[PDB]
This record gives C-alpha cells, structure tokens and sequence, in this order.
RNA sequence: ACCUAUACAUUACCGCUAAAGUAGAUGAUUUAUAUUACUUGUGAUAUAAAUUUUGAAACUUUAGUGAGUAGGAAGGUACAA
RNA sequence: AAGAUCAAGGUUAUGAUAUAAAUGUCCCAGUGGGCCACUUUUGGUAAGCAGAACUGGCGCUGUGGGAUGAACCAAACGUAA
RNA sequence: UUAUUAUAUGCACUUGUAUGAUUAACAAUGCGAAAGAUUCAGGAUACCUUCGGGACCCGUCUUGAAACACGGACCAAGGAG
C-alpha cells in the first residue's frame, strides 16, 4: 500500500543524443570514456553538451569569441564552443586563437584561419 | 606435537583459542623451508617431455561449472543407541523390527533381525525409516561392523555382463541375487551371538520367540501416544 | 585497387564483347556474374506494373568523355555508365546504401578534382557548394583513447 | 542423439493456455487470436476471479529460457545451404528450420549439409516422401 | 578516410551480410572473415587488418586455408590478397593451433581462429567418421 | 487456539523506473615455472598454459515499484505496395 | 529611504522528509451530467428527494469481508511457492 | 589487586567457514542401448473423464448494466480520425 510511489520517476534528461549522426555519438563515446576515467567537470559537461538539442545549442558568433579575449587571465585560451560557430562581419580585428568546435561555418573558418588561428575538431582538443 | 582449540561450536562465535595462543606466544623463532617444485619439463636428449596446448581450444560446448564439495560434518545421530530394537517402517522388511549394530560413515544404520528369527538380513536402512524403541539388546558381544564397511556389501559386480570386457551380451546377470558365501558366514556368526543375548527376555511381539510375530498397533491403537 | 582507376583507353570501346574482356581482367568477373544469374520473376503483384523484378546493380563505370562507352555498356545486365558531370546519387548509393563498386577512367578520375575541387577549392559546377568539413578529423576513436597523452 | 544447447534452467511456460480472446467459445466470428477487452462492461478487464487471464507481463519467461526449444535449439529459418552455414559455429544455440517453400531436391542437400555441420534440424522428414 | 569506428555504425542494420532471422535481437553475420558468426564489432571486415579466414579444402582434407591478417602496410586497398594472405597448411591440428599463437602478435582473436579451427574439423571429418563403428 | 486477500514478510522470475561500470587488444589480465634484481619477500624479463574479437544506438550489474476508464506517450506485431 | 560600499560573528540559530526539486513548452487531450458515506447543514413531515461545507471512495476497483451487493469494512491487485 | 578481552600467533597444506541469490559431499536407479529403439520424468494442447472452487452478455450511452435498457440469429468479405 505504497504511500507514495506516485511520480516523478521518468526523469528529465537524455542519456544519449537524440541524433542519428554517427560522428556526434563518437564524440560522446570519447568524452564518456574521459568522464569517470579522468575526473574533472570539463569531461562531465561536454558529454552532456553533445546531448543537447539544436535549441539550447544556438549558434555562437565570432565577435563573442573576440570579447572573451578582453577578459583577464584569458590570453592563452583555446575557446571551446559545442556548437555552430557563425561569422560576425562587424568585428574588424579578429584575434589569433585556436577555436575548437563541432561545426564552423565556412565564412567563420576563413576569419579564424586568417587571424592566424586554427579551426579544430573536439577529438584533437 | 600439537596445540589446538576451537570451542566455537557451542558458543557460537567464540574463543578459548585466541587467548591461550597469546599466553604461550613466541616473540622469537620464525624460520621456514617448504619446497614447491613443478615438473613442467622440456627434458630434451632426445627424451623431450613437454605437454603443449592439448585443447581448451574452443569447441564451444557450454558445460556447467562444477559446484564443488560441501563439508563432511559428522552426521549427528538421534539417540538411536546400538542395540535398540527398531521398526523398519518401509521397504520389503515392512513392519519387521530389527536390532542396531552400528553407525557407518555414510550416516545410515546396520540392522539384523536377528536373521534366523524375523527374516531380516545384514541390511542397512535410513535413520529416518526407524522409530527407535526403548527395548535394548546388549551390543557388547559382537564382532562389530568394523569389518562391514561401505565397500564390503558394495556389489561384486553389476558388470553389464560375463565378467571380461565387451562381449555383446544377454539378459540377466544377477542384480540382486545369487547369494555369496562370504556374506552368509558374516551373518551366521553375528546372528548366533544375537540369539544368546536375545533369549533372556520373555516371548510376545519382538526380542526372541518374541521376534517372529509381525507388529500390531491393533485397531483402536495409537501411533501418537505410543511412546515407543 | 580501390579507388579503381583504369586507362582512358577504356572509353573508346565500341563493342560489348570487347568491354566484357576488359572488365573481367580488370577484375569485374565475379560481380558481373552476380548479376545475370539472379534475374527472377517479381513476387508482388509488382510483375503486372512492368516492375518485372530486381536484378543486381553490379558496377558503375564513370567516364569523362563518351567515345563509344555508353552503347557498349548499356547492354550488359546491371552495368550502368555515368558522366563525371552528372554523378547521380541514385546510382552511387542505390537504396541509400553506400558502397557501389565504382570503376573510373583515367581522365574521369582526374576530372573529379575541379568538379568537386577539394575543401580549399570550389566545386565548379556546384556554386556555393562547400563539400563538408568533417566533424572529427581523425574519426579513429581507438588511437585517440590509446593514447599516450590521455 | 543431437547434443542440447547450453545448460538451461527448466523452461517455465507460465500460462501455457492460449489466451483465446473473451467469448471465442461463444462465437466462431470472434477469433481465438487475442484481442484485449477495452469495454466498459468487462468483468475481464476489472480482473474478476474466473474470467480467464489477460496477457499480463508477469507470465513472462526468464530471459535465459527465452527462445529455447526444450531440446535447447532456438529457431533459425534456413532458406538454403549458405544460410545453413551461418549456424556452423552456433550449433549450441540454434537449429536450422527448413522453410516450407523449399523443394525436396534442395532439402536433400540441406539435410545432408546439416549432418556434416552437426547442427540440429527440427524437421527432417521435411517433404519426405515415397515420391519422385 | 577509414575508421574502425565509423564502418560498423554505417552498416549496423543496413548490412546485406547481416541477416536477422526472426526476432532474435541481433544478428547474423555472413561477412567473409567473421570467425564467430556473431555479429559484434570485431567479428568483421574492417576492423582493419586483423582478419583470419578459414576455407576447407576443397577436396577434403589437405587444407584448413588460413588467411594471414596483414597490418598496417597496404591500406587494405583491393587486394593483391592483403587483408588475408593464403597460408595453405596440413597435418595435425594442435601444431597449426600453437603455430597460430605465434603469428598472433595481433592477439585479439584467439578463440575466433580456434572456433573456425574446431568447426572446420567437423566439416572435414565426416567422410572418415560420422559413424560409430568400433 | 484456530481459519484467511492479488494485503503483509522472504525468495525465484517478468517488465518499468532507478543507480554504477563497461569502451589501452601492435594491448590487457590470470596461472605455473626458469632466470635475473632486491630482502625475509616482491617485481622485471623469458618460457609454457589459459581467458579476452562487447548491436559499447547494448550488456553485465544493481534496487524500488506495478489497479486502471477517459486519455497521452513509448515499443512491437500483422497486411498490400 | 532605497541602491549600496566596509568590517565583526563557535554550532546557522523548531522537528521529520525530499519519492530530487524548480522552471518552460504543447496552449495538449479528456472533463464542464456526477454519484455515495463519516461529520457538519439548508429546504422539505420525509424520500433510494432537491441543494452546500470538509474529507475519502465509487466514477476508473477487483480481491478478502458484510450470505448477497458500484460505493460500507479490510485492502489498492506483475507471476508463483 | 584481580578477572575478562584484543594486539605481539608467521609459513606450508587443507574435500575446513564465509565470498554478500554458498545444495552439495556421499549414493542408488532409469538410460543415451548405431539405424532401430526400451525405460523413466513431465504437461488443462485440441478434446474426452473424474473432483472442488470461480465464471451472469458483449458493444454502448449512463452515476451505476447481468438487467424486465438499446443493436446484435449465425458466418465470410468490404468497412470508419
């Protein structure tokens, strides 16, 4: 007379990305091995951050990459974006960094590579 | 030549052993040999010994991992003390009483009628088959079943046929029946000594001329308030 | 070999017999034999619809220039020919199943370049078509796990 | 005879009787093929005693006894020789079960191949025949 | 362009050679170097370059034809027989089996090769056995 | 004192939910030994034996729970193309 | 008076608990005809009557019990010992 | 001062205790006896029998349907989010 095993026991959150993408799940599989094996929360949330629907993943623009540089203790920084990276025309001066991303739009890849930065895959990060 | 304990079996967790070992305790004299040696030989002259990789090589027949050996803890008997005259409540010698001669390592009872009276052989029967009646025959005179062991009455032989080795045989050997002379001689000596003790007690249902009769809890008589 | 490139002399082949002689030596034989044997009367109703049945799409031979390739090739069962310009998705992945056996002529294979230039350089027919940049550079997960560095 | 697949715990068939659909014994129009009573008047749906049994999951067999034929061998629908050859390594979980559409001339080959491979066939007497 | 990661994920359900007969979860691989008909990850063509194939004989029973793997070198591009390499053997099993352990610098398989070995015995043997007779 | 519900306790088993690991195999791990290093005793190495080719869009492993119309979602089954 | 900057502080300052909770989207079905009982009550002499208050059932609920029984009692039902 | 308990009790061997679902020592019997095929165990297949207990007619609107509520003699095939 179970008082009370009502609800909720169905919870909330994706074990695995809702995507057919064979590439995407390989990154999940990679970071899932890196999670418990190497401790640290960067592995824990990037695993989750691949699960993410297209909404909650909305495109990060290149001027947002360039304002983060103005931050203190940030000049040597490889900016992670688990996302589509979109070209912002309005930034005249795009600073040097290597940027690691799921996808980089082709106009955004040219302004990173011109900077002269590297456009990087998460498996190489 | 020793040092022991563990009275843990009464307690039931506990001591004597730890405490006395401490009183005795060394603090000196910890030196050891105990030589191992294999006999995995490539002894090669030409003699060349090996073995190689026989096979545990996957003819994958999944065969059930052998459940190993429970303990030989000595079968604590009920107060069926040899010679209690007791009832075989079951199996051909059904409602014939017999005298106990022994406890064997298999757990089960040695029973003889005496043979000559109530037609029950040197015959072994379960501890559970038996109601252990208060009536006692003096079991001190006997040759004892020190001589009758598990092996002795183990059958010489259920061959599947005519001794030897694969002679394409025939229907009927002697699974229960000759009988053997060694077994007769064993009965007759034991039974004779039984008869001498058993004759001391007066006639009726079950000791001497008492023995013959075949049991009666007669109609209107009671297996429950029979304090046998 | 894969990717199988054969001399441009393949394009000139006026005759079906001459074609088969080439293809077999070039190592088509088992796969062309995979075709003809398999032709079987449609199980449906589909038989009435002129959908007589399915027989084995053996090999896609690709040419830059039709010097009499097509007519020779048309006959031989399940063997289809395409031009480097057109490169049909239906022909390259039938039933959405990747892995057609493709043989290319030497001129054709060379011409696959400016057609779909590479990552750096433009798909000349296919205007603002950027042939996709791969999401995993190595894609071999096991070496990345292996890894020393990890 | 044929050596049984991999040491099973005894196959509890747990409810054995075909569920039969409510009132199939009343009507020949109502097929023995189970169809659950959704309906507001159902004494079956409210699971009153004596109105049979509705397929409820708890009749569900152990996931070890799942599929095993009681001579162990799970059923693989064998279309021909090459299909048979799959179960060469998998004698001890699977049996070749010759599809009914297969002709006798090929069946003789299948049965013959099956003996070589030593994989059980459930039906050989399939299409045999004092016939041409 | 080739990974021992992608190639299964591509092919999981959509393999011609993976034929599913009845329910039965997963699996059946026909894929010509299966060694166990499984079909798992590693019981398959690529993988890359670790693939033993065993074919008897033809005319029984000279040969359990062993096909020796071939890593990394050739890519494993068609084919000159490169993922395989045709060592036609003979004689007595246990030797061929120990002999296989030595060529198994690639020990991934070990049982798989042996399942093929032991199974091919049953294929090769029935002409001088399949009896009884004493 | 006794009798006794699908309640209640325990156990096997189904499912659903939960909770954890599983993804160095040119490698890993176990076992036995010979040699070598250190040391009492351990590791390295050599040799011999054994296990391991994981639908890692699943399994192994775990625990708690299940009435159910209306209805919702999830996963199959059958039928023609 | 707010925003609020700065410095001081032993133990966070009732008790059990959390089946994790909060939050958003769908603008989602289904519902808009209720019925019954403890208790409290209005109309009516009253009703298996008409109508509230609080709470539980029944509606959607068998099983055991009240001989019987939609609702009362005991109890919420995977499959069995 | 006395008692009690734990530590100073290592190594070899061990069918010793547990190792978290620890059923097996030990034994008897049937029997796989080539194909052929005996014998044993086990079964609400269809269906028959014998015994107990339970089982009122579905669909539906309705608060509630076994209803002296309504459709449906019976069966096949078309047949509706």
């Amino acid at each position: 007379g179970i008082d009370i095993n009502h609800k909720y026991d169905r919870k909330v959150r994706r074990t695995e990305p809702k995507s057919q993408d064979v590439y995407l799940r390989l990154l999940v599989k990679l970071y899932r091995f890196l999670q418990r094996r190497t401790n640290k929360k960067f592995n824990r949330i990037i695993l989750k951050r691949l699960f993410m629907s297209k909404i909650n993943r909305p495109p990060l623009s290149l001027q947002r990459i360039a304002r983060f540089f103005k931050a203190a203790n940030q000049p040597e920084s490889t900016i992670v974006v688990v996302g589509t990276v979109t070209d912002d025309a309005r930034l005249l001066v795009v600073p040097k960094l290597t940027v690691c991303a799921l996808h980089v739009t082709q106009t955004a890849r040219e302004r990173i590579l011109k900077a002269g930065g590297e456009v990087l895959t998460f498996d190489q990060l | 030549k020793g040092k022991k304990h563990p009275v843990n079996s009464y307690l039931k967790g506990g001591i004597l052993r730890y405490s006395k070992a401490q009183m005795y305790k060394r603090r000196a004299l910890y030196r050891l040999k105990d030589k191992k040696s294999p006999v995995v030989e490539k002894a090669k002259v030409p003699i060349k010994k090996s073995k190689a990789s026989y096979p545990t090589k996957t003819f994958v027949k999944k065969r059930p991992s052998k459940a190993n050996f429970s303990e030989h803890k000595r079968n604590t008997r009920r107060n069926l003390t040899p010679g209690t005259v007791l009832i075989l409540l079951a199996g051909r010698h059904q409602g014939k009483r017999v005298v106990l001669l022994k406890v064997l390592a298999s757990g089960l009872l040695l029973v003889t009628g005496p043979f000559a009276l109530n037609s029950c052989p040197l015959r072994r029967v379960s501890q559970r088959y038996v109601i252990g009646t208060s009536s006692k025959v003096d079991l001190g005179a006997f040759k004892v079943p020190e001589h009758l062991n598990d092996a002795y009455f183990r059958r010489l032989k259920a061959k599947k046929d005519k001794k030897t080795g694969e002679a394409d045989i025939f229907a009927a050997k002697k699974e229960r029946f000759v009988p053997n002379e060694q077994r007769k001689k064993d009965q007759k000596e034991v039974d004779a000594a039984l008869l001498k003790v058993i004759k001391a007690h007066p006639e009726g249902k079950f000791f001497a001329k008492y023995l013959q009769n075949m049991f009666a809890l007669h109609s209107s008589q009671y297996p429950h308030r029979m304090r046998f | 070999e894969f990717p199988l490139v054969v001399s441009d002399e393949v394009q000139k082949v006026q005759k079906t017999k001459q074609a088969v002689i080439f293809l077999r030596r070039l190592k088509i034989w088992a796969d062309i034999q995979k075709v003809y044997k398999s032709q079987r009367f449609r199980a449906g109703r589909g038989t009435m619809r002129d959908r007589r049945r399915i027989a084995r799409r053996g090999p896609l031979v690709v040419y830059d220039k039709d010097e009499g390739l097509r007519k020779a090739f048309r006959n031989i069962p399940g063997i289809e020919t395409i031009n480097v310009d057109k490169l049909n998705l239906l022909k390259l992945a039938p039933g959405g199943h990747v892995g057609r056996f493709v043989i290319w002529t030497e001129s054709a294979f060379a011409r696959l370049n400016d057609l779909f230039g590479t990552w750096k350089k433009p798909s000349t027919l296919k205007k603002g078509y950027n042939l996709p940049q791969p999401k995993m550079a190595n894609t071999d997960l096991s070496r990345l796990l292996k890894s020393e560095e990890i | 005879m044929t050596i049984r697949p991999a040491y099973r715990p005894k196959i509890v068939k747990k409810r054995t009787k075909h569920f039969i659909r409510h009132q199939s014994d009343r009507y020949a129009k109502l097929s023995h093929k189970w169809r659950k009573p959704k309906g507001i008047d159902n004494r079956v749906r409210r699971r009153f005693k004596g109105q049979y049994l509705m397929p409820n999951i708890g009749y569900g067999s152990n996931k070890r006894t799942r599929h095993m034929l009681p001579t162990g061998f799970k059923k693989f629908l064998v279309h021909n020789v090459r299909e048979l050859e799959v179960l060469l390594m998998q004698n001890r979980v699977y049996c070749g079960e010759i599809a009914h559409g297969v002709s006798s001339k090929k069946r003789k080959e299948i049965v013959e191949r099956a003996k070589q491979l030593s994989v059980r066939l459930t039906n050989p007497n399939g299409r045999l025949r004092s016939q041409e | 362009a080739t990974s021992s990661h992608l190639n299964w994920l591509i092919i999981r359900n959509n393999n011609a050679f993976l034929l599913k007969k009845r329910d039965v979860k997963k699996p059946f691989s026909t894929e010509p170097n299966n060694l166990a008909s499984v079909s798992s990850y590693r019981y398959s063509g690529i993988v890359h370059k670790k693939t033993l194939g065993v074919v008897p004989a033809a005319d029984k029973k000279g040969f359990t034809a062993v096909l020796k793997k071939g890593k990394y070198a050739q890519r494993p591009a068609k084919n000159t027989v490169r993922v395989d390499f045709k060592a036609g053997p003979r004689r007595s099993l246990k030797k061929l089996k120990n002999l296989l352990i030595g060529s198994k610098y690639r020990k991934d398989l070990t049982q798989a090769a042996l399942r093929r070995a032991s199974a091919v015995l049953r294929s090769q043997k029935p002409a001088p056995v399949k009896g009884k007779k004493a």
